[PDB]
Formats: C-alpha cells, sequence, structure tokens
C-alpha cells in the first residue's frame, strides 16, 4: 500500500529510446522504468519534452528548404 | 440533424410550457411543416374533424411497406405531446391537442390570428443593394472573426458573449486570442441553413429568465415575415430580442419599422461552382474561388501562396497542418471538405478511376477517391505523428503486502474504468488522476 | 475451358496484392 | 497594379496577390494562367488550347510538375536561351503567350523575354584540320573576341583546350555561341552510307524531338532528355544516319558500350566492317575512311596513366578531325575532369543523351556553354498512359527499427550508424516474405543495395546471385 504521483507515458521502443537519452541527459525525466511500452515521467519535463523531442525527430524528416 | 435539433430541443420543453408554445398559429405552421411526410398527412386529417379515432385505424392507412416510418412518425408525433392519447372504453382513443387544434384551423381558415403573422405598412425597400450586403456583410463580420483573420469592426459583445459561453470558438484570456474548435471546423462546415440554427440553438439555451416561450414565438414568427417589408411596432422583450436579432444580420433596422432579411426566410426550408479546387501530389492547392469565404477557410489548413482574381494558389504544408491540427480539427473533418468541394474535373476523372478500377476488376467496387491516395495517407501519417507521445496523470501503486490486495485493488480499478497499466511480476498498476480518489476509498475499506 | 481456365490465370498473374487493395494503417504493423 | 483596393484576406498573400490585373473575356477558352512575379506558369489540360501550348511551353519554360490535370511550367533565363536556339524570337514566344494567356502580359515578363531571346546567333566556333578557329560572319566581331582580357568574314585561331574558357565567357558577354554543322557542305570529311532499316518504327515522340533539331536544317549542339528505356540509344543512331559522316560514342559502363554496338548494328544498316569498339577487352580500331569508335568518358577523359595498348588507340581518336561526338548519360560530363575532354577532342557537333538531367551540385547548368541548350524533353504519364511505358504502383514500405539495435543507435556515430539501422531483423524478414510472394506470383524482382557488405549477407542467407564491382564481366 503506497501511492507515487507521478505520469504515465506510453510510446513505441523507439521513442522509449529517445526519452532514455533525454533522462541521461537530465536525471529528473524518468521517475522508474514500468515495462518496454510504458514509462513514468516527472510532470513538469513533460511540456519540455515534447517540444524538443520535435525538433531532434526533425533531423530524421526532411524538409525541403 | 436539422429537424431533429430543433425537434430535440421542443422535447425537453415541459409539457405545460409546450401548451403555450401552440397558442399562436405562427408557430404551429412551421412545427406542422417539420414532422415527416407521413406524419403530416395525419395531423392535416384529424385537425378539421372533432372526433376522436382509435390508433388501429391510423394503422389501416399505412401499408406494410411503411410500417417502419409509422412508427417514427407515432413516437415523435407524440414526443412532441401534439397527438393526445386517450384510452377509454377499452381503446386508446386519438386526439390532438385543443390549442394546437384550434391555433392551426384559425390560420388556415383565415380567422383572428392576434398579428402572429404582423402587419404590413407597404414601405417597401430594396434588398439586394442594403439588405444583401449588409446581412452578408454582418454574417460574414462574425466569421472573419471566427475564422481569425483581422477585420476592423468587431462583433458586439452580445454575440461574443454567446460564442465564449457556448462550445464555439474557444477562448482563453490568458491567451489574449480566440481560435475554432473541433465543433467550431463542423460548423463552418454546414450549411448556411443550419450554420444559423446552430448559433440560434445555442442562443435559446444560453438565454436565462425574457422569457422561454417568447423566445420561440419571435424566432418562429420570424420566418413567416416576408423580406422586402415593413411591420409596425411586439413584446417588450421581443424589442431588446429584435435588437439582438440586428447584431446576427437576421433583421434590419432604420433606427418604427422592422425589416426581414434573406436569412429569415432561409431559416425555415432549403433555398463553375466557387470554392472548387484541385489537389495535385506536390500538395499544391488551386482554387477556383473569388470570395473570401472559400479563401478564409482553405488558410486554416492550407498554406496560401499566392492568389488571382478568379482562382487562389497555395501548397499544403506540414506546418499549416500542424497548426490546423493544434486547434482541434481532425484529418477525417479535413478529407471531408476537400471530398464534397471537389471539382467537377476531379470528380469526372475520378468517375473515369472508378470505371477503370472497375473495368479491369468488376468484381470488386473500391471507394469513389476523388484525391490521390496518398495525399488521404500522409495526411493519416502527419495525424499519427501528432498522437506519437501519450502521457497520462495519475498515481502509481506498489509495495503491497499481499498479491491478494495487489490483484483487489487492480480489479477495483479495472471495474471501474479507471486502471491504465498493470504488471503481476511487479505487483504494480497505475490509475488515472480522476479514479485515485475512489481508489483511495476502497483501500481504506 | 483450358483458355478461359488459362485466362483466369494470366488475369491473377496480372492482379494486384492484398495490401494494395486496401490503405494498410489501421491494421497491425509489420514484423514478426 | 493601379488603383486597386487590398483584400482583408491580401494579407495571407506577401507580395503574392495577383488579383490587381483583369481577366480576359475569354478565359474560358485561353488555358493559360502567368505569374507576374516568379515566372510560373499554370496549365489547364482540360479546355481547349491545352495540346497547342503543351509543346510551346516546354520549348519555352521548363516543367517544375505535369500531374494529370494541371501541369507546372515556369520561363527562366536558361529556359528561353533553350528556346531562342531553335528559330524563335522574341515577336513569336510573346505573340503566342498572348494569344494564349487569359491574363495581359505584365511589363516586366515582356522585358524579361526581350533580353534573353536576342543574344544567339551572331558567333561561330569553326574546327579545321584539328585547329579551331572561332569564325564570325561579321568583321565587327574581331574589335569584341581579340579585344576580350580573356580571348587572346575574319577568322582567328583559338587555343582548343581554352574552349572551355571563351565558351564559358561567351555566356558573360552578348553574344554566345552556337555550334551549327552543315554537313551537307561538308565534303573534307570522309562521309558513312548509313541509314535505318525499314523495320525500324520511329514513335511519334522521337520525331518530334528531332523535327526539334533539324526544323531549319543545321543540326544544333545540345541535350535530348527522355525517360529511362524510352530509347535514347537509338537517338543516336537516327543522328548518325541522317549526318551521314565517322561518329564517336561515349558511353558511361562496359557493358552499356556492348549495349550501343549491338544496338547500332541492329537498327541501323552500319556495316561490321566500319565499326569498331575501344574498350578495356579489345583495342583494334576501323582503318577505313569513315567508322564509329564506342568507349567511355574513362577512355576518354583519363589523363595521367593509359597502357601502351591504350595510348596508340587514344593518339588513333586524337589524331583524327571527328564530325560528330554522342555522350551519352551526358549527366556526368560536368564533373571536374570529364569536362576536359569536350575542349581536348575536335568535333563540328556536339549531342547529350541522358534520362536525368539533376545533379547534386549546381554545375548542371553548366551545360548551356558546355554541349549546348536542352533541345527536348518527353513526359513520363504520357507515355504511360499511351502504353509506351508500364504502369508503376509505387509502395514505401515503414520498417519499424527493433528496440535492441535502435539502442545502439543513439550511442553510435553516423559513419557506423548507417549499417545499424539498414541490417535491422525485420527487414530481412519482409524482404523474405515478399520475394516468396512474388516470386509465386511468377514476377522478376530486382533487389538493389548500395552496401557490399549487406547485398553478400543477404544473397548467402537467401542463396541467390550477387553482383558489384569486383565481380567479373
Ligand atoms: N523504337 C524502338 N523499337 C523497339 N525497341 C525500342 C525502340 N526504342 C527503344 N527500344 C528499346 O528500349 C530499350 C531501352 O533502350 P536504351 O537505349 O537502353 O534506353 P535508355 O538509354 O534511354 O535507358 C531497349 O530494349 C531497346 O531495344
Ligand atoms: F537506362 Be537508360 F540509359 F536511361
Amino acid at each position: 500500500a503506497r501511492a507515487r504521483k507521478g505520469a504515465l507515458v506510453q510510446c513505441d521502443p523507439s521513442i522509449k529510446a529517445l526519452i532514455l537519452q533525454i533522462d541521461a541527459k537530465m536525471s529528473d525525466i524518468v521517475l522508474e522504468e514500468l515495462d518496454d511500452t510504458h514509462l513514468l515521467v516527472n510532470p513538469s519535463k513533460v511540456e519540455f519534452v515534447k517540444h524538443e523531442l520535435n525538433r531532434l525527430l526533425s533531423k530524421n524528416i526532411y524538409n525541403p528548404m | 440533424s436539422l429537424k431533429h435539433s430543433v425537434t430535440q430541443y421542443l422535447e425537453e420543453i415541459p409539457q405545460q410550457v409546450q401548451n403555450r408554445l401552440y397558442t399562436s398559429p405562427a408557430t404551429c405552421l412551421a412545427i406542422y411543416r417539420i414532422l415527416p411526410p407521413l406524419a403530416k398527412f395525419f395531423i392535416m386529417a384529424m385537425v378539421f374533424n372533432e372526433n376522436e379515432v382509435p390508433l388501429l385505424d391510423l394503422d389501416k392507412w399505412v401499408n406494410s411497406n411503411g410500417k417502419l416510418q409509422f412508427q417514427n412518425a407515432i413516437k415523435s408525433m407524440k414526443s412532441l405531446h401534439l397527438l393526445i392519447p386517450n384510452k377509454s372504453s377499452g381503446t386508446l382513443m386519438i386526439n390532438l391537442n385543443p390549442t394546437f387544434k384550434i391555433s392551426l384551423r384559425n390560420a388556415l381558415t383565415g380567422g383572428e390570428v392576434q398579428n402572429s403573422f404582423g402587419v404590413v405598412v407597404e414601405e417597401n425597400v430594396v434588398s439586394l443593394d442594403l439588405l444583401d450586403e449588409y446581412s452578408a456583410n454582418k454574417w460574414e463580420t462574425i466569421l472573419h472573426f471566427m475564422v481569425g483573420t483581422p477585420l476592423a469592426k468587431i462583433p458586439s459583445e452580445k454575440v461574443l458573449n454567446l460564442l465564449k459561453h457556448s462550445k464555439l470558438m474557444e477562448e482563453v484570456n490568458s491567451t489574449g486570442e480566440f481560435k475554432i474548435t473541433n465543433e467550431g471546423f463542423q460548423f463552418l462546415l454546414q450549411e448556411i441553413n443550419s450554420q444559423l440554427w446552430t448559433l440560434l440553438l445555442q442562443y435559446l439555451k444560453m438565454i436565462e429568465t425574457m422569457d422561454l416561450v417568447d423566445v420561440l414565438h419571435f424566432i418562429f414568427m420570424l420566418g413567416a415575415l416576408e423580406v422586402g417589408k415593413a411591420y409596425k411596432i411586439l413584446s417588450e422583450t421581443q424589442r431588446i430580442m429584435l435588437q439582438d436579432m440586428r447584431d446576427y444580420g437576421l433583421v434590419f433596422q432604420k433606427h418604427s419599422i422592422f425589416y426581414p432579411t434573406k436569412l429569415a426566410l432561409m431559416l425555415t426550408s432549403d433555398t463553375i461552382p466557387d470554392g472548387s479546387l484541385i489537389v495535385e501530389t506536390n500538395f499544391k492547392i488551386y482554387s477556383y474561388s473569388n470570395s473570401p469565404l472559400q479563401i478564409a477557410v482553405l488558410s486554416l489548413f492550407v498554406h496560401l501562396k499566392a492568389r488571382f482574381v478568379n482562382m487562389v494558389l497555395g501548397q499544403i504544408t506540414r506546418e499549416s497542418i500542424r497548426r490546423a491540427l493544434t486547434n482541434g480539427i481532425t484529418a477525417d473533418q479535413i478529407i471531408a471538405y476537400l471530398e464534397t468541394h471537389a471539382h467537377p474535373q476531379m470528380r469526372r476523372l475520378a468517375e473515369e478511376k472508378l470505371e477503370k478500377k472497375l473495368e479491369l476488376d468488376p468484381n470488386c467496387k473500391e471507394p469513389l477517391q476523388v484525391l490521390p491516395p496518398t495525399v488521404v495517407d500522409q495526411i493519416r501519417l502527419w495525424q499519427l505523428e501528432l498522437d506519437r507521445v501519450i502521457t497520462y496523470e495519475g498515481s502509481l501503486y506498489s509495495d503491497f503486502e499481499t498479491s491478494q490486495e495487489y490483484n483487489l485493488l487492480s480489479k477495483y480499478a479495472q471495474d471501474i474504468g479507471v486502471l491504465l497499466w498493470k504488471d503481476d511480476k511487479k505487483k504494480k498498476f497505475f490509475i488515472s488522476k480522476e479514479g485515485n480518489s475512489q481508489v483511495l476509498d476502497f483501500a481504506k475499506r | 475451358e483450358l483458355q478461359e481456365r488459362q485466362a483466369e490465370e494470366k488475369r491473377k498473374q496480372n492482379a494486384v496484392p492484398e495490401w494494395h487493395k486496401q490503405s494498410t494503417i489501421g491494421k497491425t504493423a509489420l514484423g514478426r | 497594379p493601379a488603383d486597386f483596393v487590398p483584400d482583408s484576406v491580401s494579407g495571407m498573400f506577401r507580395s503574392h496577390d495577383f488579383s490587381y490585373l483583369r481577366l480576359r473575356p475569354d478565359h474560358a477558352s485561353r488555358p493559360l494562367w502567368i505569374s507576374p512575379s516568379d515566372g510560373r506558369i499554370i496549365l489547364e489540360s482540360f479546355s481547349p488550347l491545352a495540346e497547342q501550348a503543351q509543346d510551346f511551353l516546354v520549348t519555352i519554360a521548363e516543367p517544375i510538375s505535369r500531374p494529370s490535370h494541371i501541369h507546372e511550367y515556369k520561363i527562366t533565363a536558361y529556359s528561353l536561351y533553350a528556346a531562342v536556339s531553335v528559330g524563335l524570337e522574341t515577336d513569336d514566344i510573346i505573340s503566342v503567350l498572348d494569344r494564349l494567356s487569359k491574363v495581359p502580359v505584365a511589363e516586366s515578363i515582356i522585358n524579361f523575354i526581350k533580353g534573353a531571346t536576342i543574344s544567339y546567333g551572331k558567333v561561330k566556333l569553326v574546327i579545321k584540320h584539328n585547329r579551331y578557329f572561332v569564325e564570325t560572319t561579321q568583321a565587327d566581331i574581331l574589335q569584341m573576341l581579340l579585344n576580350d582580357s580573356v580571348i587572346g568574314v575574319h577568322s582567328f585561331e583559338i587555343a582548343n583546350e581554352s574552349v572551355e574558357v571563351v565558351k564559358k565567357r561567351c555566356q558573360e558577354i552578348d553574344y554566345p555561341v552556337l555550334e551549327e554543322y552543315d554537313f551537307r557542305n561538308d565534303h573534307r570529311n570522309p562521309d558513312l552510307d548509313i541509314d535505318l532499316k525499314p523495320s525500324t518504327q520511329i514513335r511519334p515522340y522521337q520525331e518530334k524531338s528531332l523535327s526539334k533539331m533539324f526544323g531549319n536544317g543545321r543540326a544544333r549542339s545540345g541535350i535530348i532528355v527522355l525517360p529511362c528505356g524510352a530509347g535514347k540509344t537509338l537517338v543516336g543512331i537516327t543522328a548518325a544516319c541522317t549526318i551521314k559522316k565517322s561518329v564517336i560514342v561515349l558511353c558511361t559502363s562496359s557493358v552499356s558500350v556492348m549495349q550501343w554496338r549491338q544496338q547500332f548494328l541492329q537498327w541501323c544498316t552500319l556495316q561490321p566492317e566500319n565499326c569498331a569498339v575501344f574498350t578495356s577487352d579489345n583495342k583494334e580500331m576501323f582503318q577505313t575512311e569513315s567508322g564509329l569508335v564506342v568507349s567511355t568518358y574513362s577512355m576518354v577523359a583519363n589523363t595521367r596513366n593509359r597502357s601502351h595498348d591504350s595510348q596508340k588507340v587514344m593518339d588513333f581518336l586524337t589524331g583524327r578531325e571527328w564530325g560528330f561526338i554522342i555522350l551519352d548519360e551526358v549527366h556526368v560530363v560536368p564533373a571536374a575532369m570529364f569536362r576536359r575532354v569536350v575542349s581536348t577532342i575536335a568535333a563540328h557537333a556536339k549531342l547529350g543523351l541522358t534520362a536525368t538531367l539533376v545533379r547534386e551540385d549546381d554545375k548542371i547548368g553548366d551545360l548551356n556553354f558546355l554541349i549546348g541548350p536542352k533541345l527536348y524533353e518527353a513526359n513520363w504519364m504520357e507515355l504511360s498512359q499511351k502504353g509506351h511505358i508500364a504502369n508503376v504502383q509505387c509502395a514505401e514500405v515503414w520498417c519499424p527499427m527493433t528496440a535492441e539495435f535502435y539502442q545502439e543507435y543513439l550511442r553510435e556515430t553516423a559513419r557506423k550508424r548507417m549499417l545499424l539501422y539498414i541490417m535491422n531483423p525485420t527487414k530481412f524478414q519482409a524482404c523474405q516474405f515478399l520475394i516468396q510472394y512474388h516470386e509465386r506470383r511468377g514476377d522478376k524482382i530486382i533487389v538493389f543495395s548500395d552496401n557490399v557488405y549487406a547485398l553478400q549477407e543477404y544473397a548467402l542467407k537467401m542463396g541467390k546471385p550477387f553482383i558489384y564491382g569486383s565481380t567479373p564481366q
């Protein structure tokens, strides 16, 4: 019997690894690993990872000028 | 869902208030028109005869084929309380509402009407020059404000208050701006008739304490009035409402006599193309439209590049689509707008594509897709990109003393539909923030 | 009948796969 | 744009709104829209006069996109420079442009057409006895060419190697050079009697390409672009058959060179005795007065290390004065060193054949002063619907990266990252299923792979043949 407030993140392996890399740079991102498709993240960092992660993914997609 | 929305509102009205709504024949004539054709046939039969007819006689009129319609018609007729079911002598006699019966008879027979249709001053005016421009501009001004495109004059606070208080055009003071919502895009998609009912229907619900019956006596009476004619002066509540209606581009006032507008008659019943566009594989847009409405709506999810007098050219971009999606517009709505506003040339070639598809293999009937399939897939794929990251709010439960307790609490959350994830091996589960309090209370008990 | 059978086989040889018939986005992603 | 009130939505178009101009009463018939600022051309393919403009536009405007209904062209200096070459003056372009345009032509567009459509046809470069003379039809040009800082009826010599410099210099100056060959009156060069056999069937687009070249009657140097497999090889055969003079062919492969000779022999009436193949295998050259040498750029562009067997052939090629050069896959000539061949070898006319006229760098535009302008280009979908080329169900399969490999993808560097996500196990499964499914369908499958290591691993895992650089011919 113990509750822990947080944000449950559901995603795919590829997104999971990206979150880990961001967690490696910023420790507070990930609070605990649940499974291969679920992660616990800090609520405050949600608004920042979502916008920054898109910039990182922008490299994989070619936007013509 | 034009009549359904209006009919649905009339059902929630109490029967005691519905009786008052039938006093004015003007409203009765409109409420008579909204019913299905079969329902109207029976109503016209019962109105002029002062007798009671068993329901079995009504069934005899309908053929076996139309039996299903007879169920919807009777259910809809009974829901409005226009048809009063009276059971006596072992028979379920059927009768019409006396007030509705009397009101209909007076109008059809030319009897006293209590000025339900108004009066005439014989001071006709020019409608195309002023009325059409005024209401079209006034109805366009609210749309430009809705679309967000700049425009000097802004709508009055009366309608603005209604918009914010309504789900349409969600606003935030902290943001300091107004943006369209999912239903807002649907509103822009609806035809002018339904596009007017939605704002009016919201107005009916917004008003509080102006009597509910008086508001309906005015709106329905407005449709009866004929454009380009004068009407003397009306209820006290209707006076402020008349000014309020002037803000919606429904009634034009010179400053004693009020003149209805084209939109007033358009409310009762219905009534190359402008707005038609071509979509290429290069995500380019070429709209054969010369009108701010088509241009304004296209800019929601299109990055315009140039324009001509007769046509407007643009290019779809991820940024423009992302901006539209951020406002809550679903890709299904976007494709519906494109499909239902496709150029005839696209339809003809698309029909040929279907004919060619059926010509080669007529066994299967593939859907008629006007625009190339790749555009739909890419637009849907862009939607998937936004939905990639999924996050919830809640609490994680762990450190359970016994598996039975872990299963009990986790099973309880599943029963109430607040469980988001669980793992038997780790004896941990996650529940939504909404169900946190319920789970905690169950844990204590 | 053989020529009709050959024509049917010829048509089958030219028919496109199933995944081309319908847009397979909603279905589960390809894999093992 | 005079006395035109801006619209409430005019801000969406940043200096691009073209509503200030008026539309002609005959818009329903005229199929053309002209952009007064960027030169973009929107074409109606479902309205009258569409076919009459589908050919004129391609000559004066390059095609950006040509989908089913609405084609998109654009007028540029290079596009105009290509049209002015084939007997076209400013008046013809303006007259047709106005007659087909729904909107009036702006003054800026008129100015642009006038400037670039008057340069062609005042300076000629001629070759005699392996000596390059810049011959001009008027004496006034001497005060220009001889006085130019770069250069150096009147005719003066010019360095053979410096051709690449003067030709680019001629682009900067008002008058560019045109390479026209009057093969009818050229008797000094030995002629070759070859013709297309009756079995040949010239497709309609092939005839149109030739008409744009021989319209005036004098062969023009330039580039012809046709879809892959459209028959670019046959295009060179037709030019050789009508010119009837010694010709040399450069092709960018060893197998392809073997393809050209077999195609030459099959399509035209060239006797085998007059044909010589200059490849790595055999190095014997024709001894007849006129013949054909089919080689590759590496055999003509190499300068440092040439074999003793290949050195005599190079002297054989250089000693004689060729009358025509066919550069197959001309998309490789503007390279750093391949451009040297155009200045060294002697030829009175030059032709370029390539299915694709685009490349990563900006040197593609240099082709104008290297071999000449682009004469003709052919659509892809137009031939697809006419049965000339097959229809394709293009597809793009998205294979998700496996979790294990993707972990190394983040830490690994760019050079090694490529190999990591190219050999994910999921791709192996998809390829095997597709191969089996398509094989039972009676379809011949081709699997491309730029990575040799992956090619061998895939080939050995599936027991199928593989080909790459080291494999012998
Ligand atoms: N007129 C024609 N008649 C018959 N076959 C032709 C004709 N034109 C081209 N082909 C065929 O097209 C194929 C490709 O020719 P090729 O010159 O290699 O094309 P490209 O160089 O444009 O890729 C060959 O099989 C050739 O025989
Ligand atoms: F394959 Be070809 F030479 F375009």
